[PDB]
């Protein structure tokens, strides 16, 4: 036979900051008495037993292994998840592009607050600036373009910048 | 706007002893910490203290709340050693607050440098100027280090109110100077009183030396 | 009430001509507008000058687009009369850009309020001093208004390296004060080389006036 529940996030991103808030359903097949999901924190059974997690407020203690599983349904596949302490994070769906691939970088702020002049950069360089917030896209990457990026802004008179990050420009 | 205020953590400034205070055992030495932007959201302010890297939550510590253009503004006041501050340790203010993502960490010290000699001399007021009805006695305090230093006018016993001095200056001889410019009405040089000029600075034999002016 | 400032776009700063400038006709004065953080989505940046509130799109004006970080920075230099800059005309740049809700305005004007003629006495070296290799020759302006004020030292006809100058000081006298050490070996002292001190100030005859010191 063959089952095997699931897990998505909502939203996409899967770092995060503090405050922050996501979900985590579980797509698996329910079965009489059993409309119940079981979810794993590393490996390990917790509370909820909705059939969406739901964190309102994220922390740190919040990262880890999240993966689900109900009754007539397999032991759901691995999602990783982290939470990170800072006013800004660099989003991203995976770090391992193919030559030539959907590029999505996000440059978030704590609890959401505004950022004014952002910058998203690399070994150092200041690649692209915006005034107000914007995700930065790039249609297919590059090889050349491999690195170590982050970004940085303003929130109200006060300066900001993420931790780094390593984009990984594959051959394929 | 009915007022303002708002959108980054609240800032935070942390500001040192007084230079006398710091020479004068008799004189309370009080480091100061500042945290402006406060919220009235989120007007729970944390302070933690460290001396050379200590005392997480233990104590020796004092603050408490302040209105002001639309914000909350607050203090905390660590009375420190003499000695210490003399020695260098360094001093640590570790600030939370709700509406920052995380903490804020400042920490003040004195200058890297081995302290120097504060050469100080008096000068009478330049014939040139004797003319009007009130002259400028100077007193100015050359070659010393470092800036924290503070200085004084007695008559007698009593000391003056008329009189301003500049900040140090950094001299090219390594080391700092300034001048302090005491106000007395003309009279009052003429006759004879004697005017001394009062420096406070850790390379006195006891923090204290003075030097006096007068005249003919 | 006290406007709602920042949000994105460039921004832009206005630095007035410099003071030296201002009083030797001999010298081009010229107020400068800055605009950074300008996008490379809207390098077209527009200026407009007005003095005393005065030339729209007149002119009188002059700029040109350049590189930096990641964003573009530019520049306005409006040569400026000094008679003009001196009786407190204002000046003002109106900056506007695509990227820009509304344009920016940014207002520069001289020191406010009424001057005052800066007395100069000079000062030789306190006895107690005569001991060392090089005595500290000081020269105090004193009284004047405002802040803005240049000052120098000559043996002769040449000038000397070695010296200091202290920032204005805000006297209680409503004006301004500084004072001036040039350090000279002893030697030259005695020798008897005469010593001046130069005050540049707007309410000095020609802007311009010296005094002297040697020993007698
Ligand atoms: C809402 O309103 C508040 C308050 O507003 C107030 O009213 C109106 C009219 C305002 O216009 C203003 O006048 C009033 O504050 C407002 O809060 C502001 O926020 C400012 C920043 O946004 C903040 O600015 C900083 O000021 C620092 C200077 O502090 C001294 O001077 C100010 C006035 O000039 C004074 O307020 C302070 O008290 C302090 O002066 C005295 O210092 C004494 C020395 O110890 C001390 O005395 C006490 O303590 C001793 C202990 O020994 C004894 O107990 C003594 O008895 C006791 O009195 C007191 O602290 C003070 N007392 C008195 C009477 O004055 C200044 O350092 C900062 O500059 C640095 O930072 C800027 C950027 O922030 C840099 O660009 C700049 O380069 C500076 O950098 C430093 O440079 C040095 C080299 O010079 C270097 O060594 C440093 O490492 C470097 N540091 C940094 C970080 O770079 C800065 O200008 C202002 O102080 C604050 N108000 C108050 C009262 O503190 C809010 O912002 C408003 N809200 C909004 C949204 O705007
Ligand atoms: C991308 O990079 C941009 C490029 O910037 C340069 O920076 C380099 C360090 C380098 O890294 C490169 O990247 C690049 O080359 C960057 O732009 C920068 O943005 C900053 C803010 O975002 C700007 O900061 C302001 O700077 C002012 C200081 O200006 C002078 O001093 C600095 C320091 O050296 C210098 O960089 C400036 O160019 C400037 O120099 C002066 O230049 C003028 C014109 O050239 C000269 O004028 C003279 O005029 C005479 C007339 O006869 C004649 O024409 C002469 O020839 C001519 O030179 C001056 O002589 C010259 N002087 C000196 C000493 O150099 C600050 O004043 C300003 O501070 C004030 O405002 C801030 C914000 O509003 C605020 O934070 C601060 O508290 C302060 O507040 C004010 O304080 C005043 C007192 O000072 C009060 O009076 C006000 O009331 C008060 N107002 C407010 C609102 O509080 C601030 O520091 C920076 O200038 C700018 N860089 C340049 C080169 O312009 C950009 O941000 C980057 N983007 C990103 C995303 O990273």
């Amino acid at each position: 036979d063959l089952p095997k529940a699931v897990v998505f996030l909502e939203p996409q991103w899967y770092s995060v900051l503090e405050k922050d808030s996501v979900t985590l359903k579980c797509q698996g097949a329910y079965s009489p008495e059993d409309n119940s999901t079981q979810w794993f924190h590393n490996e390990s059974l917790i509370s909820s037993q909705a059939s969406s997690y739901f964190i309102d407020a994220a922390t740190v203690n919040d990262s880890g292994e999240y993966r689900c599983q109900t009754n007539l349904s397999t032991l759901s596949d691995p999602v990783q998840l982290e939470v990170h302490i800072g006013w800004l994070l660099l989003q991203a769906p995976r770090w391992v592009f193919k030559e030539e691939d959907p590029i999505h970088l996000r440059c978030h702020s704590w609890k959401n607050t505004a950022l004014h002049k952002v910058t998203y950069l690399q070994n150092g360089k200041d690649r692209k600036y915006f005034h107000h917030n914007s995700d930065f896209h790039i249609p297919k990457a590059t090889l050349k373009d491999s690195g170590s990026y982050f970004c940085r802004g303003l929130v109200g008179s006060k300066n900001v910048s993420s931790e780094t990050v390593n984009i990984t420009i594959t051959q394929g | 706007c009915p007022a303002p205020e708002l959108l980054g953590g609240p800032s935070v400034f942390l500001f040192p002893p007084k230079p006398k205070d710091t020479l004068m055992i008799s004189r309370t030495p009080e480091v100061t910490c500042v945290v402006v932007d406060v919220s009235h959201e989120d007007p729970q302010v944390k302070f933690n203290w460290y001396v050379d890297g200590v005392q997480v939550h233990n104590a020796k510590t004092k603050p408490r709340e302040q209105q002001y253009n639309s914000t909350y503004r607050v203090v905390s006041v660590l009375t420190v050693l003499h000695q210490n501050w003399l020695d260098g340790k360094e001093y640590k203010c570790k600030v939370s607050n709700k509406a920052l993502p995380a903490p804020i960490e400042k920490t003040i010290s004195k200058a890297k440098g081995q302290p120097r000699e504060p050469q100080v001399y008096t000068l009478p007021p330049s014939r040139e100027e004797m003319t009007k009805n009130q002259v400028s006695l100077t007193c100015l305090v050359k070659g010393f280090y470092p800036s924290d230093i503070a200085v004084e006018w007695e008559s007698n016993g009593q000391p003056e109110n008329n009189y301003k001095t500049t900040p140090p200056v950094l001299d090219s001889d390594g080391s700092f100077f300034l001048y302090s410019k005491l106000t007395v009405d003309k009279s009052r040089w003429q006759q004879g009183n004697v005017f001394s000029c009062s420096v406070m600075h850790e390379a006195l034999h006891n923090h204290y030396t003075q030097k006096s002016l007068s005249l003919s």
